[PDB]
């Protein structure tokens, strides 16, 4: 199973940015998927999950702004970030706690990165 | 089944 | 983006070897570049990368004796290793997670490997 | 170094296939020998290799149906391909990872692939 | 400014 | 020695 990132960008503060992550291969669950971030020289931390619960869980920094969504039958998920800032703007990686078709142990997967600027 | 973010 | 390592070698534990990699293409930013390695039979481990932020963190197994530096303008980065032991025999492999000159998607790009031979 | 493939060709499920293939040229150490596979509009996937250890990997979906070999003097790595099904139909490539008697950096080394089709 | 590994 | 596959 691979992870690619789409979406992202620049724009400057009061604009948005839409996040593919698709996923490739056998899936039969997830336990999580979601996305973190990045600031240089800081600790990467967490912005939108979604456990299995369907309890889609935000950090503080999330308002209304980024709005998480899927599309299973394509195996891709999805970040509407709106009214984007400069004080939020790091690296933005997808992520995928999985379960892929012949096993019963998950297996974790980060995409490569995705530069938000502002 | 439902929808494999949950059978 | 390529990415072209030189320099290792055998040396006789003690002594001294200096690892490159020169990135040919165009390079917008950089999030991490550095060095893995992977003796014969173990699993490939950080060596040396520095970050964006600019902080550089060495494996523990380093303990001073390697020096990771890097020349902007000639896309290059360096490591000079020194008190070498045959511990430290490994296949060396330069990396790069790298922002392409337009896209914005991170990728990441692996040199070919180099042979470090530490013995007597 | 060049890589010649052989084997290759048409089946139908439950069926059997051999890959080859040759290298030419000087080589002191390989760090990996093995075999890759893309199906069209796929990407590409390990398939199987050896490591300088010894250790031989093979992708999930093997599950012990192909077997991995090697003849060092003939300098000719081989997989037979056994059980076949549809979904292993792709083009195979031959991969190298090898150090150049001359220096001490690896040199990647892909043939030019081998048609594979398991149908009916 | 300083050297593009980050102004 | 044994067999550059590593010797």
């Amino acid at each position: 199973v691979t992870l690619k990132e789409s979406g992202g960008g620049l724009v400057q503060p009061g604009g948005s940015l839409r996040l593919s992550c698709a996923a490739s291969g056998g899936i039969s669950r997830v336990n999580v998927a979601g996305w973190y971030r990045q600031a240089p020289g800081q600790q990467r931390e967490m912005v939108a999950v979604i456990r299995s619960g369907g309890r889609i869980n935000y950090a503080d920094f999330v308002k209304g702004r980024f709005t998480f969504s899927r599309d299973d039958a394509k195996q891709t998920i999805y970040l509407q970030m709106d009214n984007l800032k400069s004080e939020d703007t790091a690296v933005y990686y997808c992520y995928g706690s999985l379960l892929e078709t012949g096993t019963f142990q998950y297996r974790e997967y980060w995409g490569q990165g995705t530069q938000v600027t502002s | 089944x439902l929808x494999r973010x949950x059978a």
